[PDB]
Formats: structure tokens, C-alpha cells, sequence
């Protein structure tokens, strides 16, 4: 580059997908109670 | 009573304001290309036909610094106003009734 | 910008109205802060007072109600919050 | 004032910031060291002998009182050109460790004595710094430094391996190898003596006659001062916002007997961003501290020009003990009040409390009944 | 009036730790209760410092000289380039009376010294001095730790000094002490080497307990703290440790 | 703004700390993005299956 | 003349950098507002009936 | 140690997993125990 | 050949048309040069920093 840098995000896409999967499984199985 | 550092938001707001003021007042000690960072000295030394140029350099530098400070203050004020509106809403529903 | 200099003031005057709007913006910001505080807190039309005798079925609010002893009339939690941050 | 600053003939009930006021200074204070003696400028100027270009004579001047009027009024100086300061203020300042460098050069090379100049002597004999401060004086010396037999005492350099640093001196008369084959200390082809003599003769015209040059170099507030001008000092007054010139350090403010301690070598002090908060007078060697005399903004309170023409003036963050934008009318017998916001003139405090009109600050607000 | 000797004493020059000594007031400006970052010449923290139990040593940028001295044996100082009458040199003598500083083209011999008589009257450090300009007389500079810093910047010779009571036996104390400025000389020379002089008892020279610490300076950035009284109480080096 | 040049760095040195205040904003922005992601997604304490 | 030319270059690059930083700040503020709205919507709608 | 964020020296890499204390990047961060 | 710059030089498989002398990709950033003596296509990469 030309002195500019891009920093990687702290949370990888795999962890985001894991959060979404956990949330969706919880709302399918439990409902609003797990909130 | 026991645990400290539980009020981070207000503390960092105060710190941001203080450091902004500190750097704004510290910027006054820069030559900006002239021969001295103090205006009385350059007034007392040399001929006004050149003091105009030196003071012009000082003026443009300080104008840039002041404009930057004003813009930062405006952004921070907008953010604080948004937070205040959210706090007022929270006081409106949560306190005066069940949410 | 100039620090009490006639020559500097005269030189700056020919730049036009640059800092007048800056002063206007600062005054507007201060007024905005005052309005923010007023609209956040002034949610009531009157001022109420708790009865001198308090029997709320068992609940104890002494830690939150103001203490008459302190001249600041600030409760224990408010005092702790004020003392913590400086 | 509000009508002028708001651009309308009608003003509604409200508070408007108009301007700011300052306490004006009275008289002035000049304080300089008691030492006085005529400064030795005759020897450096009226010198019987002058060295060569590569051996410029450097002299140090300190602990003297210098009068620059005699060096400026005289017309014997062909060129008198200064860079860092105007020549008319030379007698109005105080310096330390003055330097004078004197030599003799040709007439055409006088243009080379300047910052950022490229030439023969400006690059290989005596290179001035780019940020030079001081003055340069040049004058004609044909009648004394030129003889009918030709003066060979003036030697100048022509060949050098590299350039010269600012204020550098080179005296080594080493043989120069101008080609691939080394000379090995033997004069010959691609070998030249680096020094060459001038051809100063009275038959030569203008620009070729020998010229005497003196360069004066100063400093700007880097140490205790020792070379002051011909100005005279005066007495000091405390607890008054006055103008002061302490040994070249100019300013305006109010002085007070300080309580901080100075070590025997320290001169002054500061806390943040060049805020000189203490000074030691050169005469009494006493510690004083400086603070700016009071100033602040001024605002007005009016019930609207439709209702009446009565105004109340508020000075922000100013102690009500001292106040008299002159407007002395509100200083005779008008009602005054003090609050955390400053001082209020023209309004009367009332003990009653009720929901109120236009605010002022710190929980105090004004309204119309007076 | 100096002659050669036979006892070629060799000083067992050991190495030890500089610790955190050698900090001086950089300017003549008073500051109180403030942290100031300044870049200048200083002795790097935790560096090698040579210990001598009289050779020729280079000057480099500057010199730090320390002595855990008893009864003030060390007297003089000699600075120069070639240490001969060809090139201008500098000499400092701090005897029982007012200290004398000279700059002259002295002619130093192999083993210069003062020499005392037992009622002392002897001065035979050099032999000749033909052309020279500047001289100076002041009050004398001097069980006790004496620290001196010699700097040569912009034709200015700065000598900074500090005396401290000490009790530890051998190693340098693990404390901090600022060095107040002592003398400034507006004379410019090409100094590159320096010596040390001893007060041997000439009656047969006897000087064996001549121990001193020598260190060299480097340019770097420090962060100093000024307390309420304007005295430096702590300093932090920059280019030493990532935490620093 | 200098491209590894000594003269450019020396000339820039006499401008004060524009660079410190400039760099002090990008870090805050990045921390804000991280906080945004954390507060948007990390709404639960465990991981379900 | 080199310091003058370098001065022109550095000052122009300075306004360019300042403008870029200001635009980045505005865009970051807008994105933060959008993220807050998304978090709220995900709070009431996903975790319960709105 | 080598990470997708860069190269880290002075701290060792373990196989465990705890709550994150001082964020580093790419999904990894360090803490004090060395 | 008068084009100055700092970087690391590697072998490249780019095929210049027989009349160019140096290439670039976007935003006026050189990426490949042809040595006048040998006429070989090289590649320029800015050496690492951070
Ligand atoms: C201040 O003193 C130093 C002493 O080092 C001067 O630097 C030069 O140092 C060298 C030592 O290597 C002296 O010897 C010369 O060495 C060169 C290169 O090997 C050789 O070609 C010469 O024939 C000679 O032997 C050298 O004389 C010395 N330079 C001078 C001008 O004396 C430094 O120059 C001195 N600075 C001033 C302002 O006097
Ligand atoms: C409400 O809580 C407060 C705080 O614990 C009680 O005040 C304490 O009362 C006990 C017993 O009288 C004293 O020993 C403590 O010293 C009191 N604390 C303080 C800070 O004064 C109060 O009695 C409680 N009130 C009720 C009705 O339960
Ligand atoms: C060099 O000598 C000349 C002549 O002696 C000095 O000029 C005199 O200056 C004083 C002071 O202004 C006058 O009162 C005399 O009338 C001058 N003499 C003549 C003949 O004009 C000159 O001042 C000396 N240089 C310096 C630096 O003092
Ligand atoms: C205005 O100045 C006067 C005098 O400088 C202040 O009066 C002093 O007040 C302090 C406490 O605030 C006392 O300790 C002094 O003894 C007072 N001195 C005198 C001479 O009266 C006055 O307080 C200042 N105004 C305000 C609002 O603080
Ligand atoms: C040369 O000098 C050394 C150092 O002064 C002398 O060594 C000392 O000699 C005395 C005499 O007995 C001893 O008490 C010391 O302990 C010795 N010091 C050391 C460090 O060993 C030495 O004797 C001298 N030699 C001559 C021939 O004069
Ligand atoms: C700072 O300087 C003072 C003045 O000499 C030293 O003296 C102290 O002064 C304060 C108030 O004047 C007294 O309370 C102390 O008892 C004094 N101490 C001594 C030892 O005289 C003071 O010691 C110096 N240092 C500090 C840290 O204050
Ligand atoms: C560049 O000049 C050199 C000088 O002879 C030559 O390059 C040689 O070219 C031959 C075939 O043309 C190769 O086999 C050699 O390997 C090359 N190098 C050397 C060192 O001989 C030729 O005249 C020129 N090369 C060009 C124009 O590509
Ligand atoms: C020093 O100054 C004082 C006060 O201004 C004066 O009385 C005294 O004569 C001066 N002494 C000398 C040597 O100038
Ligand atoms: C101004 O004063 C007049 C006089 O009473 C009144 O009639 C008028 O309504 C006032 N203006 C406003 C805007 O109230
Ligand atoms: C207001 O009441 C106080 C009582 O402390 C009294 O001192 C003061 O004079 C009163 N003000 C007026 C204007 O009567
Ligand atoms: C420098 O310090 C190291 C560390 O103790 C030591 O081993 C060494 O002998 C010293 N001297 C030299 C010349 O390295
Ligand atoms: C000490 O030095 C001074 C200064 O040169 C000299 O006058 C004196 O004679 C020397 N000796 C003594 C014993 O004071
Ligand atoms: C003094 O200097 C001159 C020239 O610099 C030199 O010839 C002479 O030997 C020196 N010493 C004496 C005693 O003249
Ligand atoms: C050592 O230094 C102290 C300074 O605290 C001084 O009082 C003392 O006289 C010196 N000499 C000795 C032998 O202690
Ligand atoms: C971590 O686990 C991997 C996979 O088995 C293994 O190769 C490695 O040695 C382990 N490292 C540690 C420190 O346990």
C-alpha cells in the first residue's frame, strides 16, 4: 500500500455465525424465555 | 462503595474534553514556519512590513487549529444530544410506568 | 488568535467573518446542553414530599431518599457517586 | 450596543452577548541590569590589520553596553543590511554572547554573504547559516587595502574536496589532486595549490577594489542577558496592571511578591505553554510573579424594547469589587449585585421566589416588575 | 620539572553497572510539579561503566566522572586533542585554595602531577605555556560520592557537579540525585581526550588508592518530573524498554 | 506526506501535533465498530444446540 | 526554494487528510446510529413478540 | 507466535479458551496468569 | 532509467507489449519495469512495514 493499513475485525465470521446459530436454536426451542 | 472504575462513560467524556482543550491550548507553542511562537517578540524585533507576513502565518495556523477544535466539539455535542434524548425517553417510559 | 495586538487585529479583520459563526456555534452548543439537562430532568409540574412516617409494607428506601442531616440533601448513593468520580 | 450588534431597530426580551472588556494598563516599567560601560566597538571596526578570507577574525563581545546609533547614523558603511531584526530596534533589545566576524573580500563577492547563497567564498571559504540572525556591514577599503605594488597577503581558497559547514573554519593548505593520478604531495599535473592571491591594485575599477566586511551575530533569549542597549531602567510598582520589560522580556500584567523558590542559577519560570509565571529583576535579584489583569465578557438583560428601555449589564466571571466599553454611567450609584456568574449592575435582588422569565446562570434569573 | 618513573602501575579497569545516575538540570527555567519530556545528551540507564583502581581515554560526546572518594585525593583535570604545545589544551586544578581553570598550549610530560611537600609548595604539572588567552579563578569545587558531568556543545564547556554523603562500600547507590549546573565556559576547542591528576605525597610518590568510575554519554530522550519544590525527583528513559 | 524523506520530516516537525490528534480518532472509530458488533450480536450468555 | 515547494506539498496533503478524516467521522456516526437501531430491533423482535 | 494479525513476541500460546481480557485480533487475545 | 523508487524486485510473468517500458495498475502506482540492458519484465513490491 502507501502507508495506509486495514486492521482485521476482532470477531471472525465463524464466531458471528456461531452466535446466530445459537440464537436461532434458542428461539426455536425455548421461545422468549431464554431472553 | 468498594469497586471502582464503574463510571467509565462520564469519566471518558470528561477526559476527552480535557485532552481536547489541552491540545488546543498546547498548539499555541508552534512556529508554524515563522521565526518565533510568541507574537510580542516578533512585534518588538523586526519591521512591520515583515511582521505582517509572520503574523499571517501565525493567523492561518491558529485558524486551522480553531476550526478543527470547533468541528470536533460539534460532533461530540451531537453524540451527547442523542444520548440525552435516549435518556429522556428511558425516563419517560421506565420510570413513570411499567414497560 | 491575536492576544491584544492592534496590528494582528487589523490583519485578521480583513479575513472576513470567520470566527463569528464559530462563536455562534459555541453559544448554540451551550444552549443545547442547558436544554438537554432541562428536558431530561424537568418531567414534573410540581414538587412532592414523602410523609414523615414511612411504612411501605417492609420495603426500606432509606438508602435512596435524601438525608436531612446533610446540607447538600443528597442521599447515600448520590454521595457515593459524587465522591467516586472526580 | 445591542441594536448595533443585532442589526435591528427592535429587540425582543432576551439575553444577548455583546462584547468583552479588559482592564487597561497604566504607565510602563523598564528594568535593566545596573552594569554599564562603553562597549569595545572601535577595535573591531578601526583595525589596522585584517586577516584573509579563509582566516576570518572572530571576536566575542560580552558584559558591555552597546550603542547602535553610532553604527547606523554614519554613512561610511556602503552596505548595512540586517536579517533577523530591523536596524532601528538594535538599541531597544538585550542580547548575550555577541559575535563579530571580520574579513576582507572582493567587491563583486559581497552578494555571496547571505543565507542560502552559492558561490566561491559562500561555499568553500565562509558559509553563512540558512537561519542566520544579525547584520552584515560592508564598506570600501581601496585606499588602505590596495597598494600600487599589489597586495599578496590576501589569500582565498578555490579548490576543496567538499563544501563547508555553517560557521566552519578551514586552514589546512594541503595539495589538491585534481585527477585520477595522486599527487603524493608533489605539485604537477592535476595538482594545484588550493590558495590563491588577490590582484588588488588601485588601477582596478569598482567591484575589484578590496572591501572590508563585518558580520554581527546575535542570540534570542537562550541564557541570562549580558549585552543590553542604552536604555535606562526605572522603579517598579506592584498590584497594578502595567506594562513591563524585564531585561528584554516584554509583557503586560500585574506583578506580585512571589512565594516560589529559585535556585541560585535559575532566572524565571513557567508552568504550561510558555506562560512565564515568575521573573527575577536584574537589579534587586528578587522573585516576582506575573498574572494577567482581569478581563471577561459582558452581556445585557432587557425586557424587550416594546415594553421599556431599561437594561441590566452583567460582567461574566469578574469580581464586583473592581469594575470601572467604558459606560461609566452604571458606576455612580446604581444597584450592584454579585453572583457565581459574575457581577450584575442595574438589577435589584428580591428575596421572593417563583417561576421566572429570562435566566442568567447558577440558578439566578431576572424578570421585569424596574 | 617532571621526570620518568619505573613503577609502571597498571589500574585493574573492571566493569560495573551505571544504574540510574547522571541526570542534570537541562535548562535555567524553573518548573514545579510537572512532567517534562526533553531530548538531549544523557548517560543511558543500566549501562557499562568502567572502574579504575592513569591512562589516556577518549572524550566522545561527553564524560561522566564519579568518585566514592575519601579525603578528596583527586585534584586535577587535563583536556585536549594531542596533549602538547602544538594544539590548545585545557587544564583544571582544584587545590586547597581557589580552583583555577586555564586554556593554554601546555607541554605535558609522561606522568604529570601536583606533588605535595611536608607547608606544601609544589606545582610541576607542565613545563611550558607560550600562547594562550583565557583564565578563570573560582571557589574550590571540593566518604563522599562526587559526580561531575563534562559537556562540550556549541563552543560551550559545561561542567555540572554534585556531592552526596554515602555509606555503601563498593557499588554505586541505587538512588536518584539531580546534578545542578556549576560552571559554563564560552570557549571552543576540539577536545577529544582527557586525563586525571593525583595528589601524591612527594617526599617518593605513593598513590595507589586512586579509584574512580568513568562513563560516556549518548543523545536520547528523557521524561523528568519536577516536584512542588522544583527539584527533579524521578526520570524515565525512552529507548530502553517497551514499557519505558 | 513525506515518503521517507528527512527534509520533509524536518519541515513537518514545526507544525505541532496534527498527527497525534488525527491518529487518536481512527482508533476510537475502530473501537466503536468493535463495540457495535459486540453489542449487536452478543445478546446471550451461553451457546445452544 | 525546496522548503517552499515541500511546504506547498505538505500543506495540500494536510487538507486532503483532514477532509478524509472528517468524512470518516461522519460516516462512522451514521453507521453507529444504524447499528443502535439494528440492536434495538433485534432486542424486541427476535427475543419476544413486539 | 504467528497470528493472522501479525507476529506476537514475549507471550506464549496455549490451547485453552477463557474470557477475553486484552483484545488482540482475528479472534484471539492475551491475558496475565507470565 | 530515470524512474526512482524503493521496494523489493521479483520475477514476473507479465507480458508487456514490445513497446512499453514500465506498467502500472491503478491510481498511478508502478508495478512492473523493464530493464533497458536485458529487457526483462520485473515486479515491484513495497517492502513490509507496520
Ligand atoms: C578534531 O580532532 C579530530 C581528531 O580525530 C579531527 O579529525 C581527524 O582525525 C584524524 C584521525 O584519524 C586525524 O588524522 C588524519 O587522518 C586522515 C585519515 O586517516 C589522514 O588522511 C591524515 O593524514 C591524518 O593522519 C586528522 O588530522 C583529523 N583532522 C584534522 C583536521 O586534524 C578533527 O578534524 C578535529 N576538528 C577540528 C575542527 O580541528
Ligand atoms: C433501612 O436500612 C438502613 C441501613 O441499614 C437501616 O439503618 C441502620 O439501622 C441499624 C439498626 O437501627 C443501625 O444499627 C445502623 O447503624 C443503621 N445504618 C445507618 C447507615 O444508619 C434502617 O434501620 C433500615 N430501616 C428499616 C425500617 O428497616
Ligand atoms: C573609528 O574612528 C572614527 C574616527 O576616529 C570614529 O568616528 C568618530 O565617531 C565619533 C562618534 O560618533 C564622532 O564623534 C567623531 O566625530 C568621529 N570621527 C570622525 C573623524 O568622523 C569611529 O566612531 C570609529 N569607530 C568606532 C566603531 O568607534
Ligand atoms: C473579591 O475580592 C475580595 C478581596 O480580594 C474578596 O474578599 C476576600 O474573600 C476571601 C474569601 O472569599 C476572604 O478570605 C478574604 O479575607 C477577603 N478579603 C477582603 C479584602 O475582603 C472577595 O471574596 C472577592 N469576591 C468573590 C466573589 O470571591
Ligand atoms: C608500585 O606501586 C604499587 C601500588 O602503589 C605498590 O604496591 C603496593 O605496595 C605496598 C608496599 O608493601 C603494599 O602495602 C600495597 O598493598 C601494594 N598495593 C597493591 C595494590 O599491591 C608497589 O609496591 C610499587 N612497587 C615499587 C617497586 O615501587
Ligand atoms: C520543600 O521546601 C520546603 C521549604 O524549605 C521544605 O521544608 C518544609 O516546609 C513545609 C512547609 O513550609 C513544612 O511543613 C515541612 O516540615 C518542611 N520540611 C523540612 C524538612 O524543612 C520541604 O522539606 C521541601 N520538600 C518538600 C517535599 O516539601
Ligand atoms: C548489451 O550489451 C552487451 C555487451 O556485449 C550485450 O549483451 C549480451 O548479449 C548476448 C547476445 O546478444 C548475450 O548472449 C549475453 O549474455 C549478453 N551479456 C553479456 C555480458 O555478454 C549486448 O550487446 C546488449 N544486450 C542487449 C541489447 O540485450
Ligand atoms: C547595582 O544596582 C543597584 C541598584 O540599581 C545600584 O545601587 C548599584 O550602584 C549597582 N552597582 C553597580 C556596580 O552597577
Ligand atoms: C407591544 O406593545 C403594545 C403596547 O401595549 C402592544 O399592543 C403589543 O401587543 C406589543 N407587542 C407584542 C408582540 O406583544
Ligand atoms: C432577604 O432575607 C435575608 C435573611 O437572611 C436578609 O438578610 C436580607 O436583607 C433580605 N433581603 C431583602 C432585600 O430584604
Ligand atoms: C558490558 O556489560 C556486560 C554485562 O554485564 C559485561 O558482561 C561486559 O563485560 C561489559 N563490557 C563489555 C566491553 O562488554
Ligand atoms: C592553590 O592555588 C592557588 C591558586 O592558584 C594558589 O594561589 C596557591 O598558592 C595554591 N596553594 C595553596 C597551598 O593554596
Ligand atoms: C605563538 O603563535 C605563533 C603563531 O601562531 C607561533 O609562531 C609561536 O611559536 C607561538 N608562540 C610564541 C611564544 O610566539
Ligand atoms: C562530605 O559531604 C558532606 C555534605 O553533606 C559534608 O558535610 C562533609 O564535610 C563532606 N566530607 C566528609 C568527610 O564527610
Ligand atoms: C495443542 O493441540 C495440538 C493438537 O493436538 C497439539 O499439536 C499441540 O501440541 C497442543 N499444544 C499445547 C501447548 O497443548
Amino acid at each position: 500500500f502507501n502507508g495506509l493499513t486495514v486492521l482485521p475485525p476482532l470477531l471472525t465470521d465463524e464466531m458471528i455465525a456461531q452466535y446466530t446459530s445459537a440464537l436461532l436454536a434458542g428461539t426455536i426451542t425455548s421461545g422468549w424465555t431464554f431472553g | 462503595s468498594s469497586t471502582a472504575s464503574a463510571l467509565g462513560k462520564l469519566q471518558d467524556v470528561v477526559n476527552q474534553n480535557a485532552q481536547a482543550l489541552n491540545t488546543l491550548v498546547k498548539q499555541l507553542s508552534s512556529n508554524f514556519g515563522a521565526i518565533s511562537s510568541v507574537l510580542n517578540d516578533i512585534l518588538s524585533r523586526l519591521d512591520p512590513p515583515e511582521a505582517e507576513v509572520q503574523i499571517d502565518r501565525l493567523i492561518t495556523g491558529r485558524l486551522q487549529s480553531l476550526q478543527t477544535y470547533v468541528t470536533q466539539q460539534l460532533i461530540r455535542a451531537a453524540e451527547i444530544r442523542a444520548s440525552a434524548n435516549l435518556a429522556a425517553i428511558k425516563m419517560s417510559e421506565c420510570v413513570l410506568g411499567q414497560s | 488568535i491575536c492576544g491584544d495586538s492592534t496590528e494582528c487585529s487589523n490583519l485578521l479583520l480583513q479575513y472576513g467573518s470567520f470566527c463569528t459563526q464559530l462563536n455562534r456555534a459555541l453559544t448554540g452548543i451551550a444552549v443545547e446542553q442547558d436544554k438537554n439537562t432541562q428536558e431530561v430532568f424537568a418531567q414534573v409540574k410540581q414538587i412532592y414530599k414523602t410523609p414523615p412516617i414511612k411504612d411501605f409494607g417492609g420495603f426500606n428506601f432509606s438508602q435512596i431518599l435524601p438525608d436531612p442531616s446533610k446540607p447538600s440533601k443528597r442521599s447515600f448513593i448520590e454521595d457515593l457517586l459524587f465522591n467516586k468520580v472526580t | 450596543e445591542t441594536k448595533c450588534t443585532l442589526k435591528s431597530f427592535t429587540v425582543e426580551k432576551g439575553i444577548y452577548q455583546t462584547s468583552n472588556f479588559r482592564v487597561q494598563p497604566t504607565e510602563s516599567i523598564v528594568r535593566f541590569p545596573n552594569i554599564t560601560n562603553l562597549c569595545p566597538f572601535g577595535e573591531v571596526f578601526n583595525a589596522t590589520r585584517f586577516a584573509s578570507v579563509y582566516a576570518w577574525n572572530r571576536k566575542r563581545i560580552s558584559n558591555c553596553v552597546a550603542d547602535y546609533s553610532v553604527l547606523y547614523n554614519s554613512a561610511s558603511f556602503s552596505t548595512f543590511k540586517c536579517y533577523g531584526v530591523s536596524p532601528t530596534k538594535l538599541n531597544d533589545l538585550c542580547f548575550t554572547n555577541v559575535y563579530a566576524d571580520s574579513f576582507v573580500i572582493r567587491g563583486d563577492e559581497v552578494r555571496q554573504i547571505a543565507p542560502g547563497q552559492t558561490g566561491t567564498i559562500a561555499d568553500y571559504n565562509y558559509k553563512l547559516p540558512d537561519d542566520f540572525t544579525g547584520c552584515v556591514i560592508a564598506w570600501n577599503s581601496n585606499n588602505l587595502d590596495s597598494k600600487v605594488g599589489g597586495n599578496y597577503n590576501y589569500l582565498y581558497r578555490l579548490f576543496r574536496k567538499s563544501n563547508l559547514k555553517p560557521f566552519e573554519r578551514d586552514i589546512s593548505t594541503e595539495i589538491y589532486q585534481a585527477g585520477s593520478t595522486p599527487c603524493n604531495g608533489v605539485k604537477g599535473f592535476n595538482c594545484y595549490f588550493p590558495l590563491q592571491s588577490y590582484g588588488f591594485q588601485p588601477t582596478y575599477g569598482v567591484g575589484y577594489q578590496p572591501y572590508r566586511v563585518v558580520v554581527l551575530s546575535f542570540e534570542l533569549l537562550h541564557a541570562p542577558a549580558t549585552v543590553c542597549g542604552p536604555k535606562k531602567s526605572t522603579n517598579l510598582v506592584k498590584n497594578k496592571c502595567v506594562n513591563f520589560n524585564f531585561n528584554g522580556l516584554t509583557g503586560t500584567g500585574v506583578l506580585t511578591e512571589s512565594n516560589k523558590k529559585f535556585l541560585p542559577f535559575q532566572q524565571f519560570g513557567r508552568d504550561i505553554a510558555d506562560t512565564t509565571d515568575a521573573v527575577r529583576d536584574p537589579q534587586t535579584l528578587e522573585i516576582l510573579d506575573i498574572t494577567p489583569c482581569s478581563f471577561g465578557g459582558v452581556s445585557v438583560i432587557t425586557p424587550g424594547t416594546n415594553t421599556s428601555n431599561q437594561v441590566a449589564v452583567l460582567y461574566q466571571g469578574v469580581n464586583c469589587t473592581e469594575v470601572p466599553p467604558t459606560w461609566r454611567v452604571y458606576s455612580t450609584g446604581s444597584n450592584v449585585f454579585q453572583t457565581r456568574a459574575g457581577c450584575l449592575i442595574g438589577a435589584e435582588y428580591v428575596n421572593n421566589s417563583y417561576e421566572c422569565d429570562i435566566p442568567i446562570g447558577a440558578g439566578i434569573c431576572a424578570s421585569y416588575q424596574s | 620539572q617532571c621526570v620518568n618513573f619505573t613503577n609502571r602501575t597498571q589500574l585493574p579497569s573492571a566493569y560495573t553497572n551505571s544504574f540510574t545516575r547522571g541526570v542534570y538540570y537541562p535548562d535555567k527555567v524553573f518548573r514545579s510539579s510537572v512532567l517534562h519530556s526533553t531530548q538531549d545528551l544523557f548517560l543511558p540507564f543500566f549501562s557499562n561503566v568502567t572502574w579504575f583502581h592513569n591512562p589516556v581515554l577518549p572524550f566522545n560526546d561527553g564524560v561522566y566522572f564519579a568518585s566514592t572518594e575519601k579525603s578528596n585525593i583527586i585534584r586535577g583535570w587535563i583536556f585536549g586533542t594531542t596533549l602538547d604545545s602544538k594544539t590548545q589544551s585545557l587544564l583544571i586544578v582544584n587545590n586547597a585554595t581557589n580552583v583555577v581553570i586555564k586554556v593554554c598550549e601546555f607541554q605535558f610530560c609522561n606522568y604529570p602531577f601536583l606533588g605535595v611537600y611536608y607547608m606544601e609548595s609544589e606545582f610541576r604539572v607542565y613545563s611550558s605555556a607560550n600562547n594562550c588567552t583565557f583564565e578563570y579563578v573560582s571557589q574550590p569545587f571540593l566518604k563522599n560520592l562526587s559526580e561531575f558531568v563534562f559537556k562540550n556543545i556549541d563552543g560551550y564547556f559545561k561542567i555540572y557537579s554534585k556531592h552526596t554523603p554515602i555509606n555503601l562500600v563498593r557499588d554505586l547507590p541505587q538512588g536518584f540525585s539531580a546534578l545542578e549546573p556549576l560552571v559554563d565556559l564560552p570557549i571552543g576547542i576540539n577536545i577529544t581526550r582527557f586525563q586525571t591528576l593525583l595528589a601524591l605525597h612527594r617526599s617518593g610518590w605513593t598513590a595507589g588508592a586512586a579509584a574512580y568510575y568513568v562513563g560516556y554519554l549518548q543523545p536520547r530522550t528523557f521524561l523528568l518530573k519536577y516536584n512542588e519544590n522544583g527539584t527533579i525527583t524521578d526520570a524515565v528513559d525512552c529507548a530502553l524498554d517497551p514499557l519505558s
